[PDB]
């Protein structure tokens, strides 16, 4: 069995969007 | 050849300058560099 219950995701499942270096 | 002017061809990346040593902290992952006008700065080695 399972259950579906719903919460918030808060400031969450932020990736690289690419491979380049970047500072400052 | 660092520390010189030299035309590279870094992995099908065409350009010119001068390279050297860096103290860059690349992910794994990481594989090119830029700056904050998008313009590439550092290339890592294929090959070191
Ligand atoms: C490149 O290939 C040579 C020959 O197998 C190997 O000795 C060397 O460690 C390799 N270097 C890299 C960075 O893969």
């Amino acid at each position: 069995t399972t259950t579906q219950s719903y919460t918030n995701s808060f400031t969450r499942g932020v990736y690289y969007p690419d491979k380049v270096f970047r500072s400052s | 050849v660092k520390n010189k002017c030299v035309n590279f061809n870094f992995n099908g990346l065409t350009g010119t300058g001068v390279l050297t040593k860096s103290n860059k902290k690349f992910l794994p992952f990481q594989q090119f560099g830029r700056d904050i006008v998008d313009t590439t700065d550092a290339v890592r080695d294929p090959q070191t």
